[PDB]
């Protein structure tokens, strides 16, 4: 209440009546109240000192503010800033030299005070002496060395060229050295840092500045193309000069950025068109098909660039009959490059000079990125975007577009080395034992949820810099929290709740379909592997998922699935709900999970007894396999069993049923030869 | 839903303040930011597929919003004439949206939008 | 007239509609035009003409609104799912077959509605017996306010109705009939050049250039004649 | 060579440089645009190309309503094949004259020449609806009837409704005969 404030002020004037001197009381009354505040604060005279000095200074009373600050520094029960005002006053007035020296001896990183000292010296070197002392204190100060050279022909040019060839990243030292040379008379690292810089600035303006396909990023691409042509025509890099490999890597990255700009122009205008993806495929191919520079920086840049270019060169044309047509049509001597150049740089960069007509493309041919090369280059690009949920979900969705589940275990054993592969008990909601399968299952579920949301444009994935967020806020938060836990008063409610959810504990919010996709992926991944002590764990985990789902599939009798009014971790609609039809399928898959989990440890008898319920093709196949491995050299009357099961399998292969993890062509020939020779 | 509806009310209010001050540039920027009306001929379909997802109070503001946006495009075209293909494309997109919209608005507003289209043609 | 000065469609509609259907007939005291000139007042006949012009304009705007709804009512194409299977191929084929009849039905609807609305609009543009928004009896006392109301109605509806006719003609591809709006305006009988200023005739001339563009594209001459 | 090369590409900055490096270059470029009208400088920056163009519809687009009205008056005087075409041409001429920036006296004199021409055109316009079907001529697609032809039609026996107004017309149409 301002009334209570004014009451305090009444009491304060009374308290200056009572405590006659009342310096602090008067300063506080002026503080309670600019004109009367200044007068009362002058009477009271850090508050009084600063108020009076700033008021006088801004009024132009340099001498009066000097008086105030110098008196406060001379009484000095609490004062710091007074030296600056005293120095500036004595300057505006032989005298200010000592005060600027004091400012330097309290902070030799004083550019403004060094300039004022230079002005004092010109009104009266030795600023180069103060700067030589600053260099003796903080010798890495190339800027202090340049100031000393400026104050100082021999030593000025030496200590100007030295620091210029030490940083070169600022025209300051360069112009200073040139001015020193002119006043006295009257390189490849620079190009490398400029090219490395320009690439980063292009990508920054492209992605985080969010240029709407306007001059913002396009002018930077013009600067990048100009630097590329400049370094090309000037330093046509030979074998020994590292500018060779640097220039080739920047060539590939230039084509990559050009492809990105074409895509972004299409999307900004209306949508990824049919007319801005073909030269973009040429751009991404002209980045993948440049040789690996064989330096960690360059190697990782090539890794990332080839990985992304391969993902985009397979997503732009999943179907064939595009690479060769693009190569033979959209590239030529002058026409293809001119149609490629007008799109990038509209009538601002001529064709013959200052453009891409100089660099050749006719060397390139047809080469689709391979699926194992792509896996290894994804593993290599996992090095410079460590633990980005955006990058992980991007790569996961792209591999999902390739119709194949990604090698999540390789990426995760790269990112997090020490996270255990499993946990002892899945019945415990314990946070400090994050298992590899928990986070891989989180990755998979986030991947499929983002897939459904994006489904609900010829490139479907919209490469990393240009697109929006892929994951939801809940999963982003959990990822931040678990990453903070692993890669270390920690607020871990999200960790504990989402572990309750992921292990499918007492109460979860997700419905069957999520767990089913989890269990299928786990089954295939563990079955592919040969190691006994990983197949055991993986089949245990997938059978765990299906067994926790077992009673959930039982409540589906014309009633609610699981009442979730709010979405805890994953809630979509019109995709999850398992029809009563698919109950039978899931029960049969649960039975084969039971049987194989029983079989892959040594309880082969109940393995067969369990397989002896389902009547699918994989059941016959696994029973035949276990009978064979049982009786390689045991009995002969057990072969009729292989005969009969594989004959049923033949009857079911007649229809062309490909449900077997290994197709019939090699299985039925093997068993057919085994039965015929032993018959 | 209601929270974002309030956000929409605040956005429309600020854009109306700019339109009442005469800020055609910021008005166009805010109309593009709210992404409710067809700014491009192909965006009429997307905005019409989204329009059924709005609250009825938004169907109450869409008429004035469309009138103001058409007038803004007309004023930008006037500036470009007195100092236009994208402006005419935006006028055609506004025509498509206002015509295929499920909100049977006042025929007089459609008549004035057609008059602006003509004076732009 | 006060409601038309602000273009309040529902307001003017109420003002004209809640009025009885029997007003003019019950007001006509003498039917034989000889005595009907005497019994007919320079204010009563003028108000009857005002009601007739109000009804004509109301029809010419309501029909235009209905035609404007039907113009963008037109049907959309059947969705193409790339690499469609047998079922999707057959269903999209049936959707295309149905859409090819939906567009024809919408074309017939466009023809009927456009014809009716254009007929009403041409009726309003060339109201008989002196033109719309004009008194027929000159023996009325000074009523400058209402006279200026009718003047403003003409000056605010003539180029407006002309713009509506031009837009409807462009929509129905009547480029020649839209370019004949020039003759409709310059007609010495109607003097429609007196209700539209230089700016209105300039916009209508740009619309005539547009219509001539469509005609020359359709291979007819600038006047709609065979080249 | 240079003006065709710089017109093949979008190198209008190159054409502007070549133009800057030339004496009497603006008058040369304007004459070159006039010469290659329809060969270079075409619309199909666009509005600059349209203004580079230096004929009734084109005069309307150029906003010279007076020149358009002159051309339309000449076209109406030449148009006889379709009386409807002649009338529409005179109407376009009148509209262009009204939308022109002509001074009071000049616009009034043009309007007087328009009123005399309209008095000449209105004589035939009153062709009777019985006489049109009796002569089995089109409703409007009969040629521009001459004054003697209009007199003969208004005085013919076929026009059964021959009245005082028709007689006044077939007597007033004698001042447009010529070579009496």
């Amino acid at each position: 209440s301002k009334a209570e404030i004014q009451r305090y002020v009444e009491n304060a004037q009374n308290s200056a009546s009572s405590p006659r001197e009342k310096s602090m009381k008067g300063f506080l009354f002026a503080r309670l109240y600019y004109e009367l505040a200044k007068r009362s604060v002058s009477s009271y005279i850090p508050k009084a000192h600063r108020f009076l000095g700033q008021l006088f200074e801004i009024e132009g009373n340099v001498e009066k503010a000097v008086g105030c600050y110098k008196r406060s520094l001379e009484l000095n029960p609490t004062q710091k800033d007074l030296t600056l005002r005293i120095a500036e006053l004595i300057c505006t007035l032989g005298r200010a030299e000592y005060w600027v020296e004091r400012a330097s001896k309290l902070f030799p990183g004083s550019p403004e005070i060094y300039r004022l000292k230079e002005q004092l010296l010109s009104s009266q070197w030795n600023q180069l002496f103060d700067l030589i002392q600053a260099e003796l204190f903080a010798r890495p100060n190339d800027v202090y060395v340049n100031l000393k050279l400026v104050d100082l022909r021999l030593e000025e040019a030496v200590l100007h060229c030295l620091k210029p060839e030490r940083r070169a990243l600022r025209t300051d030292i360069e112009w200073c050295s040139c001015v020193v040379r002119v006043f006295k008379e009257y390189n490849t690292n620079m190009r490398m840092i400029t090219k490395e810089l320009l690439l980063a600035q292009c990508d920054v303006v492209f992605l985080t500045l969010s240029k709407k396909d306007v001059q913002k990023s396009k002018e930077a691409l013009e600067r990048f193309d100009q630097a590329l042509l400049s370094v090309k025509q000037s330093v046509s890099g030979t074998d020994a000069s590292d500018l060779s490999v640097t220039f080739y890597e920047m060539r590939g990255h230039y084509y990559m950025h050009a492809g990105t700009l074409l895509l972004k122009m299409a999307q900004s205008c209306e949508v990824q068109w049919k007319a801005l993806i073909e030269p973009a495929a040429l751009c991404y191919l002209l980045a993948y098909q440049v040789p690996k520079p064989k330096q960690g920086f360059l190697e990782e840049l090539a890794f990332d660039r080839q990985s992304k270019s391969g993902h985009l060169l397979l997503t732009l044309s999943h179907g064939k009959q595009n690479f060769i047509s693009e190569i033979i049509e959209t590239f030529a001597n002058q026409c293809g490059q001119s149609i490629l150049l007008k799109f990038l740089f509209e009538d601002n960069l001529s064709m013959q000079d200052s453009f891409m007509g100089s660099d050749d493309i006719s060397y390139v041919e047809n080469r689709v990125p391979d699926l194992s090369e792509l896996s290894q280059h994804d593993n290599g690009s996992l090095r410079i975007h460590n633990g980005d949920l955006q990058h992980l979900t991007w790569l996961g969705l792209q591999w999902h577009f390739l119709s194949t589940l990604p090698p999540l275990r390789k990426w995760l054993k790269q990112i997090f080395p020490r996270v255990p592969q499993e946990t002892s008990r899945l019945e415990s909601n314990i946070p400090e034992s994050i298992c590899l399968l928990d986070l891989e299952v989180f990755l998979l579920a986030v991947v499929q949820t983002s897939y459904l949301q994006l489904q609900d444009n010829r490139p479907r994935c919209l490469p990393l810099p240009i697109c929006k967020q892929l994951f939801t806020d809940r999963q982003r938060s959990w990822w931040d929290a678990v990453y903070s836990l692993i890669t270390k008063a920690k607020l871990r409610s999200v960790i504990q709740h989402d572990l309750t959810t992921l292990r499918a504990q007492e109460k979860h919010g997700l419905q069957p379909a999520v767990l089913v996709n989890w269990a299928r992926g786990l089954h295939k991944t563990g079955y592919s592997l040969n190691s006994f002590y990983d197949q055991k764990e993986y089949m245990g985990r997938c059978v765990h998922y299906w067994k926790k789902l077992l009673p959930l599939l039982d409540l589906v009798k014309q009633k609610k699935s699981i009442p979730e009014p709010v979405d805890p971790l994953f809630k979509h609609f019109h995709n999850k709900d398992i029809k009563v039809s698919e109950v039978k399928d899931l029960e049969d898959e649960a039975c084969i999970a039971f049987a194989t989990l029983d079989l892959v440890d040594g309880k082969t008898e109940d393995a067969i007894i369990a397989f002896e319920s389902v009547k699918n093709v994989v059941a016959y196949w696994n029973l035949a396999l276990i009978y064979q491995r049982k009786a390689e050299e045991i009995e002969n009357d057990c072969l009729p069993a292989e005969e009969q099961e594989e004959f049923q399998e033949c009857l079911l292969k007649c229809k062309g049923f490909l449900k077997m993890i290994c197709d019939e062509y090699s299985a039925y020939p093997s068993i057919a030869t085994s039965l015929p020779v032993p018959v | 839903s209601i929270n974002s509806t309030f956000y929409l009310l605040l956005d429309l209010i600020t854009f109306f303040d700019e339109y009442h001050a005469g800020h055609i540039d910021l008005s166009f920027d805010v109309i593009e930011r709210l992404k409710l009306v067809p700014l491009s001929q192909d965006s009429v379909e997307e905005r019409v597929a989204a329009f059924r997802n709005f609250s009825d109070e938004i169907r109450h503001n869409l008429s004035e919003i469309l009138l103001a946006t058409m007038n803004i495009l007309f004023t930008q075209y006037k500036r470009l004439k007195g100092s236009d293909s994208v402006l005419r494309s935006q006028a055609r997109a506004l025509i498509t949206f206002a015509g295929m919209i499920p909100y049977r608005m006042s025929g007089d507003t459609n008549a004035r939008l057609v008059q602006m289209e003509v004076l732009m043609n | 007239r006060k409601f038309l000065a602000s273009k309040k469609h529902e307001a003017a509609k109420e003002v004209f509609a809640k009025i009885p259907q029997d007003s003019i007939a019950e007001i006509y005291s003498q039917w034989e035009e000889q005595a009907m000139d005497s019994a007919l007042p320079a204010e009563d006949d003028n108000a009857i003409r005002e009601h007739l012009c109000i009804r004509a304009y109301l029809e010419s705007h309501e029909a235009f609104n209905e035609w404007f709804k039907h113009i963008n009512s037109p049907p959309q194409k059947p969705t193409l799912v790339g690499q469609a299977s047998f079922t999707e191929k057959v269903a999209h084929e049936h959707k295309e077959k149905k859409y090819e009849m939906d567009f024809g039905i919408w074309k017939g609807h466009l023809d009927a509605l456009t014809s009716d609305v254009k007929e009403k609009i041409y009726n309003v543009l060339l109201f008989v017996d002196g033109g719309w928004m004009v008194d027929v009896r000159e023996d009325t006392e000074e009523d400058p306010e209402r006279s200026h109301q009718m003047v403003l109605l003409r000056r605010l509806c003539l180029p407006m109705m002309c713009f509506l006719l031009h837009t409807v003609l462009h929509n129905t591809k009547q480029y020649k009939d839209c370019l004949r709006l020039a003759d409709i305006v310059s007609s010495e009988n109607q003097k429609l050049y007196t209700v539209f200023s230089k700016t209105e005739m300039r916009n209508l001339l740009q619309k005539l250039r547009e219509s001539s563009l469509m005609l020359l594209d359709l291979q007819l001459d600038p006047l709609g004649y065979e080249i | 060579l240079v003006q065709i090369c710089e017109m093949t590409d979008n190198q209008s900055r190159l054409q502007r440089y070549m133009t800057l490096f030339a004496e009497q270059n603006f008058s040369d470029f304007l004459f070159r645009w006039y010469l290659e009208k329809g060969k270079r400088g075409k619309l199909l920056g666009q509005l600059a190309a349209f203004l580079q163009a230096h004929s009734w519809l084109h005069e309307l687009n150029s906003q010279e309503f007076e020149k358009a009205h002159r051309t339309l008056q000449t076209l109406a005087n030449m148009e006889t094949r379709y009386f409807c075409k002649k009338k529409t041409l005179l109407g376009l001429s009148k509209l262009a004259a009204l939308a022109s920036d002509f001074q009071e006296d000049v616009l009034q004199e043009k309007v007087e020449e328009i009123a005399e021409q309209e008095h000449f055109l209105l004589h035939q316009e009153t062709l009777p609806k019985k006489l049109l079907e009796e002569k089995q001529l089109d409703l409007n697609a009969m040629p521009v009837l001459a004054p003697f032809q209009l007199i003969q039609l208004y005085v013919c026996e076929e026009n059964k409704r021959a009245n005082e107004n028709d007689f006044m017309k077939a007597l007033d149409l004698l001042e447009y005969i010529g070579d009496d």
